[PDB]
């Protein structure tokens, strides 16, 4: 039989084909959560978005964003093991204040945390921030603009970094435990605010170490009606 | 408590053995 | 292009050991055994120095260096009669460690680098590995005064699974045997040290 | 001197740029030394064997069904027949297991099109011969009972022996150049919530079922010998054509079952032993 | 992170009547019993012969599984008041420390036998630096600080100047 | 000439392994020690693999390769000080087999290949050992299933002698030491097998 002609350019030249094109457009992460001066700051972790930040019925409450699993990026994340280039975080301070919040880059250090942490259980970081400790850091003022995107470097020790594991949650060589992350990203405030948090691929970016498709669930079909009632 | 796997199915380094085949 | 960097000293081949042929252990196929059963799995280096063919020349190198850079290649060669049927499939996974339990199955050995096994016809089939890691090099060995932080001496899975049932006829056999066969297509050594017994 | 500078424009200001496109333009701030300087992939780089796109993901093939095929089964019994949607496997049942490459990328569009190709691998040896008769029937389907029915359509029969393995494309013959996914769009269910009519009533879209299908029929009925097996299975591969296509991102009707557990804080939770 | 070779230079406050070999030996991954030296000769060595010439230079080769090594100091360390640490501190760290097993080692070939009218035991200096392709990476806290002589400033002349 | 007879497949080098510099134990020369005293003395290649430097990785195709044919080069690093004086000899013994108590003083020393160390100077010595044995290869390791008939890892010997006794002076020291390194410079095996520990 005939291989006929394809329907790619028919309808309009948008092609969304392109695995690199869908890895760069946004993720959401978190969603209205709050950031306290209490502490540090709110770390997040650089790595991309899959099967590793995927909600299960039951489980305990996170801060993540539930259907993130459920993302075309995340299915194709879930395909690839390895990812090596920088990464893009849309960050979004839910205020018009004329405080500044500072977001800071730390390299691979080899932990894996995220949500708000007090570093070494102190009580007290007006005075020593990490945002003025040395390492490199961009400031947001909501007044000027409550949005901004930082690229963070591919500053690891490793040629590519690991995207996924079978247990996230096991107690393994600590060393290779905290190769699925290339470093963190630390918000800190002035005074109590919230704030909602995207990340993308940046253009310096590529994937490989194909896994294949693994076992997976739907119920779709039993929320919906059909076209015959 | 699921920090580590049980020790019949495990290689020192708590992990699946490459003996236990059942595994899948 | 890490090589030259991740090593100041040079490298070194032994071809005349590592790039022979060596049997491994025997891998039985059954009529009981169902679709996406493991018949057999290896972690490689791992298993081909302390586990199977303990006794072979190909493993000497790994006594004395602690890195190297390994790019094999297996030969699986079955043994079904003409009035048996059945399918197998053998897949290679790259830098398995901690994601064995997952993309586990035959659906993901299909899309994977494999080769496929007839058991009534016993067609030979032949899959390279290449060295696919996250790091510049793996580690060979473990010692007491070695760090534990990193586990060495596995930078890829290969597994064996039935794809289709084996079936026999009336009063026929039950069961027929792979053998599969290893060699090292380009096994680049690094870091020179004492010579240690394997595992 | 100080001059006055009289030139001036009208602006509209925006808060990101370029932020729904996958390509294009971007106002990124690189965190760097250098803020032009970017990750090398001159020694470590995707492997050519990899593939680019969505599509090249389809052209893989990946075991869909299996079917039994044995001396009992009489000419003109259906030995396979399924609807071939790529957007769901059932429409009245829940589905757990290896789905194949082309159904995984595909249930992350909302539209498809082009021919899906088929391959049958029969597990057999040179001593079973028979012949079955492959029908690809859109609009209107066949009754179980009526071969002719299948015969009526577009049919490959193929001839068991020597060779065990026989390729198939299916065409793509409908009313638009596009079908739409039979999944959702979007759905916000998490927690098996129990669905009612107006939980329905209040979906993303209506589920415009597929009544295209593939059979598989007896031809001549399958005469082994007495020395080797009466049945044996058939594996039914699929995957994308050379002109499949997608289109309209969405939310995957797809998502893990098996070994799904969220990340902790390494190492402040619990993980000091 | 850092990365490539790393050189030493042994020098000997010795004299001409000094006599004696050592052998200098990079030992990676696996280390060497005190009492073994025939496990530090099996790796990367140079024998020096002590006599006229009183100095050796050695590089020490970068062998490594990764194309660089990150750093054992902390990123960040926010104490500052010598906090009595516990778990919870620790569990609560910028990272983890990926200790080196990496170690040079210098034993005795040949025994020290110098003439009876000069010492019995001599003192050997060790130098390091960075080789000519040593690199860096990652700009973080700085890992030490002043200990000697630290006063901050004040205001001059308002705080006490004026006697 | 007699290799391309003797093995019917081609012999195999390890320069990385085998012809890098290994120190074996140390000699201790005393003020009471006479002339023609043997300070120490080695049957090559048997001692090399199974008492000095056992764990040194120049001794690693030795396991698996079961002939071969060997040329060596032993250098001698003496430390002792200005005011002591004396004189050792250093000799290599062709075949030595049985033949090791007879022509064995300072006199066959100084008619065969030798180096001669001042101990009062410290001169390094270099004595180059070629590969002169009856048949064609040396056996490189006994077995159990192996025969006695044939005595192996022994094609040579190197003695170290007395040539003129150590003196020192008023409250000197009375010993120095000396210390031996080895390397093969051409190092060819033949007659694969499988591994086993050195003796």
């Amino acid at each position: 039989f005939s291989d006929g002609v394809t329907a790619m350019g028919f309808q309009s030249l948008d092609t969304q084909v392109s695995i690199k094109d869908i890895l760069r457009r946004p993720v959401l992460l978190f969603n209205h959560v709050e950031l306290d001066p209490d502490y540090t700051g709110f770390f997040i972790p650089i790595m991309p978005p899959s099967r590793m930040m995927q909600y299960k019925s039951g489980d305990k409450e996170t801060s993540f964003q539930r259907l993130i699993g459920r993302t075309p990026q995340a299915a194709i994340m879930n395909l690839f093991r390895f990812w090596r280039g920088s990464l893009r975080y849309t960050i979004i301070i839910h205020s018009t204040d004329g405080h500044p919040i500072y977001v800071t880059h730390v390299p691979h250090t080899g932990n894996r945390v995220y949500g708000l942490m007090k570093v070494n259980n102190l009580h007290e970081y007006t005075k020593v921030p990490i945002f003025g400790c040395g390492l490199t850091t961009e400031m947001i003022i909501p007044s000027v603009n409550p949005s901004i995107c930082v690229e963070v470097p591919f500053d690891t020790e490793n040629n590519w970094a690991v995207t996924f594991d079978e247990d996230a949650q096991r107690n393994y060589s600590w060393r290779d435990k905290g190769d699925t992350v290339t470093g963190h990203l630390v918000v800190t405030p002035v005074v109590s605010v919230y704030m909602s948090v995207w990340v993308e691929a940046g253009d310096d970016f590529e994937v490989s170490n194909f896994y294949g498709p693994p076992s997976v669930k739907t119920n779709d079909w039993n929320y919906a009606f059909s076209d015959e009632h | 408590p699921h920090r580590f796997l049980p020790a019949n199915v495990s290689n020192r380094w708590n992990e699946y053995s490459s003996a236990y085949l059942p595994r899948v | 292009g890490d090589l030259v960097i991740a090593s100041s000293e040079p490298t070194q081949q032994f071809r005349s050991l590592t790039n022979r042929w060596m049997p491994i252990n025997s891998i039985r196929v059954t009529v009981n055994g169902k679709r996406n059963d493991l018949l057999a799995q290896y972690y490689i280096p791992e298993d081909f120095l302390s586990t199977h063919a303990k006794c072979a020349p190909n493993t000497i190198p790994f006594e004395t260096y602690v890195y190297g850079k390994y790019e094999l290649e297996m030969k699986f060669v079955a043994n079904g009669n003409k009035f048996q049927c059945g399918k197998v499939i053998i897949s290679v996974k790259f830098d398995s460690y901690q994601a064995d339990n997952i993309n586990t199955g035959f659906q993901a050995a299909l899309s994977r680098p494999h080769i496929m096994l007839d058991l009534s016809t016993n067609n030979e089939g032949v899959l390279k590995i290449p060295f696919r890691y996250h790091r510049a090099f793996v580690r060979n060995q473990t010692h007491k005064t070695a760090t534990a932080g990193v586990r060495p001496g596995k930078f890829a899975s290969i597994y064996v699974q039935v794809l289709s049932p084996l079936q026999t006829g009336e009063g026929g056999a039950n069961d027929m045997f792979i053998r599969p066969f290893y060699r090292y297509t380009r096994a680049e050594f690094a870091g020179m040290s004492y010579k240690v017994p394997l595992t | 001197d100080k001059p006055k500078d009289v030139s001036s424009i009208t602006i509209i200001p925006k808060p990101r740029l370029g932020f729904p496109h996958g390509k294009g333009k971007s106002d990124a701030v690189a965190m760097r030394v250098n803020p032009v300087a970017l990750t090398s992939f001159q020694d470590v780089s995707a492997y050519p064997d990899e593939p680019r796109t969505t599509l090249d993901i389809a052209r893989i093939w990946g075991l869909r069904s299996t079917f039994n095929w044995g001396s009992g089964d009489e000419h003109g019994k259906e030995l396979f027949n399924t609807v071939l949607d790529p957007g769901l496997r059932f429409y009245d049942q829940d589905y757990e297991g290896q789905i194949t490459p082309m159904e995984y990328v595909t249930g992350l569009y909302n539209f498809w099109s082009g021919p899906i190709e088929l391959r049958f691998d029969f597990v057999s040896n040179a001593f079973h011969t028979g012949t079955v008769i492959i029908s690809a029937e859109y609009n209107r389907s066949s009754t179980n009972t009526d071969e002719c029915q299948s015969h009526s359509t577009y049919t490959k029969t193929f001839h068991l022996g020597e060779q065990k393995s026989v390729h198939f494309t299916v065409p793509y013959i409908y009313d638009t150049v596009v079908r739409r996914n039979t999944a959702s769009a979007y759905l916000p269910v998490t927690d098996y919530d129990k669905v009612d009519n107006v939980s329905r009533a209040q979906a993303m879209g209506i589920r415009a079922e597929s009544k295209m299908r593939v059979k598989v029929r007896v031809v001549n009925v399958l005469r082994p010998v007495a020395s080797t097996t009466s049945t044996i299975e058939v594996l039914v591969y699929m995957r994308g054509g050379k002109n499949y296509a997608l289109h309209g991102l969405k939310q995957s009707t797809y998502w893990p079952s098996n070994s799904v557990v969220p990340i902790d804080s390494f190492p402040p939770d619990g993980y000091d032993p």
